[PDB]
């Protein structure tokens, strides 16, 4: 009954950094199991 | 890489029709690093045995191929270039009724709207520049460097760098005295062109520039050789 | 190939009912123009025209790729997007180069583009 | 034509200007029927239901009977074809019919093509209907869509909405009523299937 | 050559893929469109052919299984072929399933080529008749 | 592993000397807030997370190698030695994570002063920072940079420190990157001449018969690199040796091993050893063993 | 002999998921379990004398067995099984007077067929079988002592 | 579904001065069981701690909601440490013996 | 709070977003924006110092935009100010809402 | 001998059909039936067309006042009826291919996180096009 | 149970109209394409925040059909002429795509 | 409600039950679903700050009301193309008036 | 009777969304450059859009695919 969305559903995400593009990769995770 | 030596050593043996008669029609093949393969066991081939064996029915099979694979490539490696280059040079004289259509080619694909697509046909202008003075169709090449000088306003350094090497090709075979557009035309185009920082650009457009200043010196005023001179400290940046 | 027309029902039956002679007036092109040039639009229908010359029944199945695809009352050809057309298109050349190559016993990988418009314009 | 009537709509941005414009180029009265389906398939084409198209065709209602009689033909030609509309188009050929009706620029007369079984609708007629009397109720509110859906002048004509003959037939049309939101309207009949 | 290193090599072929851009109509995949048979490798022993077909049943329905066995004792060599009722599941589990573990012990999954099935001259068992000839299957 | 039960003496092994233990109290078993106003304070202004002075930023997951950079502390108050390990660990800051300038001249100060700070505070503060689990490989190579400055200054002032070299740098044996690949042969091979045969030779022989196959096969790898610096005749005898012990098959396939990444990696030097190589490898492809098997004629076609 | 093909599960694949350190775990919670809306309290009292106040409104099921180790809610006496009993919080449908359905979170308990069983109320409950639990009510493990009485907080 | 980094010892940071130790039990006890905990003596390493839970997951929580608590009224700073080093030799003859004790116990070898 | 530095730096170089041949200043002012992308954690530990300590600032330009019925002012601080304060715009903003400061009258709100 | 020849060619028969695909046999099947059914018919289709107005009619749609009751009509229509098991647990992870899983699965899914992942990148490329499509006609 | 009747203010027709100042007065260093792609900006925000409360106002329609007159106008003063023909309204209204200026359109309503 | 029925069904939502609402809604539906929906998730006050920023940058806002992020595109223009080029007499007819026949193209739908 | 044995699906009772939904759309900023006049940006998809673009080779025999065999045969065969 609201014209806009009831900000319950907005406070819920679906489904961290936003950095992870800009970083320089480490070497430990280009590394497997071995 | 094990399987294109592989190839080509069978070739040795069996003979280069017997080994390019099975792969040619794998020119068409429409995933890129397979034709990536075969370009280059066909490179290879042909740059060891020559193409003395090749009937005409298969060289038709194999201009169309490599006509094929160069407007369908994305990777932006030389493959498809070394390629074309080995396999006109090895057929020669042979080649010559072929011309109109690479050219036809070459010459449309110059403006279509892809920088990469533009980029790459002047580079196959470059490679295919001495096929043109064996095959004596000077004509066309002449043609041709008309063509390329008005693509010199082009806004993409990549592009301009390319136009510039197939200048530079068209001046050593043909010759900067039978040039067209002459000498006079080309060097006071060239002398802004001296200014993009663009790496690419800025060496083809020296040797160009340096090439005209020995044998052709008398194609400028003295004042803009001076001119030209000054710009010339900037290079060494 | 206009014989191909007089395989389309809206021709076929047109001639066959008539009691009188007279003359009628069509548009071969439904809506091609408002978004391709009259130039694609006569290449589209070659192509079709020598798809339904050369084998009727599998340029039916193939012009009409859903269940749902239908054609305005007024027009002769179904109504398609335009990567739709892109697909029927191809389609209709792998039916004439098929039946060509079944026919004469060419492998078709082998051939080069000038025969391949040669044969999709029915060149010899 | 159907191109220079959508050409006259979207060019004018007020409905008084949309009329006046198509009454300006004065065309046959052979043409109406078109015209008024055209106003309905522009109509349809939008994103959500603009009050512009109710308030075209109902200006047009208002002009001559031509109009009138040409709209109460289109309820009719839709209504049986309603499963060949995608989702959006449906909505809103719902809501311009229920402009009409509200205002009364249609007869209610109409609403005797709409009849309601498991036989009878399609999937997509239920959904027609149910968005039509949804926003009817919408407009007018319960009461008045009662006094109004039950009147003595308008008794044939809702038979086929309101099913009395067979007991099958009136508990699917109470349980179709009720699943709306529109029980009220059901009461009547409900006592008719007690009786 | 270890076992894992075939397992990082198909999928190397798939990533490799992905940095090409290859569509699905020339990817390595169809080349094994023909056929519907998957070899598993380097499966637990402990794992009996419930458990295969337990698993495997994710992407699709499994018609046919053989976990081969030693010919004396009877126990598992580790490896087994699949065969699905799809033969779209062959690619969903040829992607999907390489190299996962299960009891601490990575598999591989690769396409088999004209998998040619065992002759039934041996009598040694019936249970094996019975799932060669008719074979693992839901029954109306 | 980690989930095991650690005695307390040997947990004592874990830390350095600084700290003392706390007895366990007897009370410990093992096993909305609305408007309010607040009080000024200073305290929260006072702490700091950075280092004083010209120091680079130092980022917070290599607080635990520099933590002594933290607190200030004049530096006459403290030993020689103290003061020595701190004057190290702010150079190693700089290398680590400083402009270029800063960086120039701590890695030229530390090649200078090198033979005076002596090999052991260098390397055991050298050797956590290559440790830790958040390098990245331009840091790394500054790292195994100041390694192998400092490995021509102290030439024979790091025999106790060629194992804990070893096991820190050959792992870039096998990195897939090549010019880590290249820089860590150079340095096993700067760090064979610089120990002499006799140090490298009873270092390594531990890790020929090691349980995990992770050493044995960086060992194999290494032992091909000061074979390519000392010289095949000169740990030909060893490598024989290692090579017929018949208590271990690991031994004798690390052995194999060895013999086929020298001829990978020397080429055509190895052609005046032939018949002393093949000859220690004979008696491998008859082995009742098949990963030996296997590896006698990887080896045979290597050489 | 040899172990023909036989086309049964076996414990193997059950172990890689839900198997803890102890032990393999023979319950896995259902998709349904949610946290516990409200804060339930367990009262524990060996006769006369009253144990600490259990509190386990913090996690949505709960494992009672013998196993120290392995249980969340250990209960030491003989008589008790190794894994006993789940006491398991889940989402149920339920109607209201206005004939309106909804989603309403309701404690259970789930007893795993232990040996000596559960009494609830005095009376044994079968194995595999989900049972409410009202707003009071007594557990009882086997033979032991302390008799568990649930009282929610707002219960007054 | 943990990184390999993490470590049943924490290295504790911005710790105020002559705090208790049943003060500092009772803010580490709450996520485990705990094996032993370090105070730094020595006046540059003065106001520090490690602390060695007996569980690896309740270390794991302690980093997880421990970092910037507020005690003493300045947030405190937790790390995982890293055991990077070993600061004496292993006792090979106590190791021997106890082996001995082991392999005696059960019949091993 | 690098949720917070990375809303802040989107606005601040979103400013930015279209011109050509920008001032020195604000050259400067995207490096800054490009510096913080590439190393967070030493731009949020210069905002927290500046936050704790810095309290004599530099000086604000000030310029007028007509808007030929009436002028507005138009602020330049300097950079490295900026990004701390658009730091804690975001974060107070965010704590603000979560803790229920402004109640409902005060308008404009997020959600209409 | 030649009966055993016999039996052997049925066996590799029914080999031959399994290892092909059963789902692409059936699918080809009915291929050919709509193209034969789509022979028959002229060329141009229209709205009036008799299946296609039959399946525009039958076609159920979302917002169906009425759709509980149909759907309970179908639950008692059909509940005397023998059909082959199918999976029926909590719903699965999504394919490309959209295969159903078997029977005999678990329900755990066990991916590398090949098909997750593909979908991710497939959605990825439409955000960039967007993008692109906007740099591209900005000085224009 | 009542109506509410909407119109633009009149300080934001007059924010429209000084906008719409604003980009005339600086035509002499822009090009034609960006000086219609400042007024489709000035457009598409006056249209878009107001909506329907524009239909009602007939101050605004007049001041919109003023308004497109003159960025109309100011691009053939650029041009050097004004004659109607040489600048029939295809060369304005023709989208961008096609090599037109791709103006938005508002002043060829009826008032 | 599909929340609700997905619940109760224990399916997942897919594409199709939310292929009508996509595009709907204040926000737009779509918004919930962009790839940065975590980080602005903590985007606070952002309608007022975007009111402010008149006195800092120079220029004046037209759309000082609304963010596509978290509005979503409120409008949507694209048939106006199509109906101006209807309009005003198809591609061919608009062609006419250019120097389209000097540039030798054949076709008229590769101009770019 | 509650099934016990069975392998845990590591599954929530609560709402879930298939992945082709998810960030079909990248970005922080508002759409509308700060404010920036000059840009064309009425719209936002191409007018004519990426619907030959490639050259024509003639496709591998598709009918063992659809039909499995040649059409005509398999007509033939029914």
């Amino acid at each position: 009954p609201g014209y806009h969305a009831p900000v319950a559903l907005l406070n819920d995400i679906p489904q961290y950094d936003p950095f992870a593009e800009h970083r320089p990769p480490k070497i430990a995770d280009r590394e497997d199991e071995y | 890489r094990q399987l294109v030596d592989t190839t080509v050593e069978l070739a040795n043996k069996v003979g280069a029709a017997e080994i390019i008669s099975r792969i040619v029609d794998d020119l068409k093949d429409e995933a890129e690093q397979y034709r990536k393969m075969v370009m280059e066991t066909i490179e290879k081939i042909m740059g060891n045995l020559g193409a003395a064996d090749i009937d005409h029915k298969l060289e038709e099979q194999l201009i169309d191929g490599i006509l094929y694979a160069f407007q369908e490539q994305t990777t932006e490696d030389s493959v498809m270039l070394n390629g074309f280059g080995t396999v006109v040079n090895a057929l020669g004289k042979r080649v010559k009724p072929y011309l109109p259509q690479i050219c036809g080619t070459v010459l449309w694909r110059l403006n279509n709207k892809s920088a990469k697509v533009r980029q790459q046909a002047a580079d196959l202008i470059s490679r295919t520049a001495v096929v043109m003075k064996t095959c004596q169709e000077e004509k066309l090449m002449g043609h041709l460097g008309v063509v390329l000088y008005e693509y010199l306003g082009e806004e993409y350094p990549e592009v301009l760098g390319s136009i510039l090497g197939a200048l530079k090709a068209i001046v050593n075979v043909i010759g900067m005295h039978k040039m067209t557009p002459p000498i006079k035309d080309l060097l006071p185009r060239l002398t802004p062109i001296l200014k993009n920082r663009h790496e690419k650009v800025q060496e083809n457009c020296i040797d160009l520039v340096g090439r005209i200043a020995d044998r052709g010196a008398e194609y400028v005023s003295a004042r803009e050789w001076m001119r030209i001179c000054f710009e010339l400290l900037e290079l060494l940046k | 190939p206009f014989q191909a027309c007089l395989k389309v029902e809206k021709f076929g039956d047109l001639i066959l009912k008539a009691t009188e002679p007279q003359m009628v007036l069509f548009n071969l092109y439904d809506d091609w123009l408002k978004t391709i040039s009259s130039y694609t639009a006569f290449s589209r229908l070659i192509l079709i025209l020598r798809a339904l010359h050369v084998n009727n029944d599998r340029a039916k199945v193939i012009l009409k790729p859903d269940k749902t695809t239908i054609t305005e009352p007024h027009h002769i050809w179904p109504t398609l997007t335009d990567e739709e057309w892109i697909k029927v298109e191809v389609q209709l050349k792998d039916l004439i180069l098929a039946d060509y190559g079944k026919k004469n016993n060419v492998n078709v990988a082998s051939l080069t583009q000038s025969e391949i418009r040669d044969i999709i314009l029915g060149m010899e | 034509f159907r191109r220079t009537i959508y050409l006259a709509i979207q060019s004018s941005l007020d409905f008084e200007e949309c009329a006046h414009k198509l009454l300006k180029m004065e065309f046959p009265e052979s043409q109406t029927k078109e015209l008024c389906n055209m106003i309905l398939d522009c109509c349809a084409q939008q994103r959500t239901y603009e009050k512009f198209f109710g308030l075209l065709a109902g200006r047009f209602c208002m002009l001559k009977k031509e109009y009138m009689e040409s709209f109460e033909g289109i309820f009719k030609e839709q209504y049986d074809t309603i499963h060949r509309l995608e989702t959006n188009k449906l909505r809103n050929v719902a809501k311009m019919f229920a402009h009409l009706l509200y205002t009364d620029s249609l007869p209610w007369s109409v609403l005797e093509c709409i009849k309601l079984s498991e036989e009878t609708t399609t999937s997509s007629s239920r959904i027609f209907v149910k968005i039509f009397f949804q926003e009817l109720c919408e407009y007018m509110g319960l009461p008045k869509l009662n006094a109004r859906l039950k009147d003595e002048t308008l008794q044939p004509f809702f038979e086929g909405l309101l099913p009395r003959d067979n007991p099958r037939n009136t508990r699917f049309a109470i349980n179709f009523f009720t699943s709306i939101g529109l029980g009220g309207l059901t009461d009547e009949l409900r006592e008719h299937l007690k009786n | 050559m270890n076992p894992l290193t075939k397992v990082k090599l198909i999928n190397e072929l798939n990533e490799r893929e992905v940095q090409l851009g290859v569509a699905d109509k020339v990817s390595w995949h169809s080349e094994y469109k023909d056929s519907a048979w998957i070899f598993l490798g380097g499966l637990p022993y402990e794992l009996t052919e419930g458990d295969i077909i337990c698993v495997f049943s994710q992407y699709g329905e499994i018609v046919n299984i053989n976990l081969v066995r030693d010919k004396k004792t009877g126990k598992s060599k580790g490896f087994c072929f699949l065969c699905y009722e799809d033969q779209r599941s062959t690619i969903l589990a040829v992607d999907n399933f390489n190299g996962i573990k299960i009891k601490g012990r990575t598999i591989r999954v690769d396409h088999v080529s004209n998998y040619r099935a065992p002759k039934d001259s041996e009598e040694i068992d019936d249970v094996t008749r019975q799932l060669q000839e008719k074979g693992c299957g839901a029954r109306t | 592993e980690r989930n095991r039960p650690l005695s307390d003496e040997e947990l004592d092994a874990m830390f350095p000397e600084g700290y003392k233990v706390l007895p366990p109290p007897a009370g410990y078993v093992p096993i909305m807030t609305g408007f309010h106003m607040q009080t000024e304070d200073r305290t929260m202004k006072s702490v700091n997370d950075q280092p004083s002075g010209n120091l680079p930023f130092l980022k917070p997951d290599d607080i635990q190698y520099f933590d002594k950079l933290l607190v200030d502390v004049d530096e006459s108050t403290l030993s020689p030695e103290e003061q020595k390990e701190r004057k190290i660990m702010k150079l190693l800051l700089k290398i680590k994570n400083g402009t270029p300038p800063m960086r120039k001249a701590a890695l030229r100060q530390i090649t200078d002063k090198a033979r005076e700070f002596g090999a052991g505070p260098l390397f055991n503060q050298i050797l956590p920072l290559l440790m830790s689990p958040t390098l990245e490989d331009q840091e790394r190579h500054l790292l195994v940079k100041v390694i192998d400055r400092i490995l021509y200054k102290l030439d024979d002032l790091v025999r106790p420190y060629v194992h804990k070299i070893l096991v820190v740098i050959e792992p870039l044996l096998i990195d897939e990157d090549y010019y880590a690949r290249v820089e860590g042969r150079e340095i096993i091979s700067n760090l064979a001449k610089a120990a002499g045969l006799a140090t490298m030779i009873s270092t390594m022989r531990p890790d020929i018969d090691n349980m995990d196959e992770y050493v044995r096969n960086t060992t194999a790898r290494a032992f091909a690199v000061v074979a390519s610096a000392l010289g095949i005749p000169s740990l030909l005898p060893f490598l024989k040796a290692v090579c017929k012990s018949k208590k271990s098959w690991q031994a004798r396939h690390t052995g194999i091993k060895i013999v086929q990444q020298i001829a990978i990696l020397m080429g055509c030097a190895i052609l005046p050893h032939l018949r002393s190589l093949v000859e220690i490898i004979e008696h491998g492809l008859v082995d009742e063993q098949q990963k030996v098997r296997t590896i006698s004629a990887l080896a045979i076609a290597a050489l | 002999a040899k172990e023909k093909p036989s086309f049964e599960l076996s414990g193997a694949l059950l172990e890689d998921t839900n198997t803890f350190r102890g032990v393999v775990i023979k319950y896995s919670e259902p998709p349904e379990a949610r946290i516990p809306k409200k804060r339930w309290r367990l009262y524990p009292f060996k006769n006369d004398e009253v144990l600490p106040v259990m509190y386990i409104h913090r996690q949505s099921a709960y494992l009672l067995g013998r196993h120290r180790r392995i249980a969340d809610i250990p209960i030491d006496h003989p008589s008790c099984s190794k894994q006993h009993a789940v006491f398991q919080y889940r989402l149920v449908e339920y109607t209201r007077a206005d004939g309106t359905v909804g989603r309403r979170v309701k404690p259970y308990i789930i007893d795993l067929g232990s040996g000596n069983g559960t009494f609830l109320n005095n009376k044994r409950i079968e194995p595999q079988r989900y049972y409410e639990l009202k707003e009071k009510d007594v557990l009882k493990f086997g033979f032991s002592s302390r008799e568990y009485v649930l009282l929610h907080e707002s219960s007054d | 579904r943990l990184p390999p980094e993490v470590n049943r010892i924490l290295y504790i940071r911005n710790l105020p001065y002559k705090i208790t130790a049943e003060e500092m039990y009772d803010i580490f006890g709450k996520y485990g069981p705990i094996r032993q905990i370090r105070v730094g003596n020595t006046p540059e390493t003065r106001g520090t701690a490690y602390v060695v839970y007996e569980d690896i997951f309740d270390a794991k929580n302690a980093c997880d909601h421990l970092s910037g608590f507020n005690v003493c009224n300045r947030y405190l700073v937790v790390l995982y440490y890293n055991a990077n080093r070993a600061f004496q030799k292993m006792d090979t003859k106590k190791k021997e013996e106890q082996l001995k004790l082991l392999k005696e116990k059960y019949g091993i070898n | 709070d690098t949720k917070l530095l990375i809303l802040a730096l989107e606005r601040l170089k979103e400013a930015y977003s279209v011109k050509s041949r920008l001032n020195q200043s604000q050259r400067e002012e995207l490096g800054l924006i490009e510096q913080a992308y590439d190393n967070p954690h030493e731009a949020l530990s210069r905002i927290k110092r500046h936050l704790l300590t810095q309290r004599a600032f530099k000086e604000v330009g000030i310029e007028f935009m007509d808007l030929y019925s009436h002028l507005v002012p138009v602020y330049d601080v300097e950079p490295l100010e900026k990004i701390t304060d658009a730091y804690l715009d975001q974060y107070l903003w965010y704590e603000a809402d979560k803790r229920r400061l402004f109640p409902p009258w005060i308008k404009p709100a997020d959600t209409e | 001998q030649r009966r055993k020849a016999e039996k052997d060619s049925e066996r590799d028969e029914l080999y031959a059909q399994w290892g092909k695909g059963l789902a692409q046999s059936r699918q080809q099947q009915q291929n050919v039936e709509d193209a034969m059914k789509e022979m028959q018919k002229p060329l141009a289709r229209y709205i009036d067309d008799e299946d296609l107005d039959r399946m525009l009619r039958e076609q159920e749609r979302e917002g169906d006042p009425m759709a509980n009751f149909i759907k309970k009509n179908k639950a008692k229509e059909n509940k005397n009826k023998k059909v082959r098991p199918r999976y029926s647990g909590p719903a699965p992870p999504p394919n490309r291919f959209n295969i159903w899983p078997g029977y005999r699965w678990d329900g755990v899914d066990r991916s590398n996180g090949f098909e997750q992942k593909r979908f991710a990148r497939l959605a990825s490329k439409k955000a960039v096009e967007e993008l692109a499509y906007k740099w591209s006609v900005e000085d224009m | 149970t009542a109506q509410c009747f909407l119109r633009v203010d009149d300080e934001s027709m007059q924010r429209f109209h000084n906008r719409v100042r604003q980009i005339l007065m600086a035509s002499g260093s822009t090009t034609f394409t960006k000086i219609v792609n400042k007024w489709n900006t000035a457009l598409i925000g006056l249209m878009t925040y107001f909506r329907e409360a524009v239909v009602n106002t007939q101050e605004l329609l007049d001041l919109l059909v003023k308004c497109e007159n003159k960025i109309q106008t100011r691009i053939k003063i650029g041009l050097n002429s004004k004659m109607p023909s040489r600048f029939p309204p295809v060369v304005f209204y023709t989208p961008k795509e096609l090599g037109g200026l791709g103006m938005l359109s508002m002043g060829h309503v009826l008032i | 409600l599909k929340r609700q029925e997905a619940i109760a069904q224990n399916r997942r939502l897919t594409l199709e039950d939310l292929e009508d609402s996509w595009d709907r809604g204040i926000p737009r539906i779509n918004t919930l679903f962009q790839k940065d929906r975590h980080t602005l998730a903590y985007d606070k006050g952002w309608r007022v700050r975007t009111d402010f920023k008149q006195y800092q940058v120079l220029k004046q806002n037209p759309f000082w009301w609304t963010h596509q992020r978290h509005d979503g595109k409120l409008w949507n223009l694209n048939n106006y193309r199509t109906d101006m080029i209807q309009a005003l007499g198809g591609v061919e007819g608009i062609l006419e008036h250019t120097l389209f026949k000097g540039t030798y193209f054949p076709t008229w739908e590769g101009l770019f | 009777v509650i099934a016990l044995g069975v392998p845990n699906p590591r599954t929530s009772n609560e709402v879930q969304y298939d992945q082709r939904l998810f960030n079909q759309s990248k970005g922080m900023d508002s759409g509308f450059a700060g404010g920036e006049d000059e840009i064309y940006n009425v719209y936002d998809q191409a007018w004519r859009g990426g619907k030959a673009q490639s050259i024509y080779r003639p496709s591998k025999n598709l009918d063992k695919d659809m039909y499995g065999d040649d059409l005509e045969a398999r007509i033939k065969t029914n």
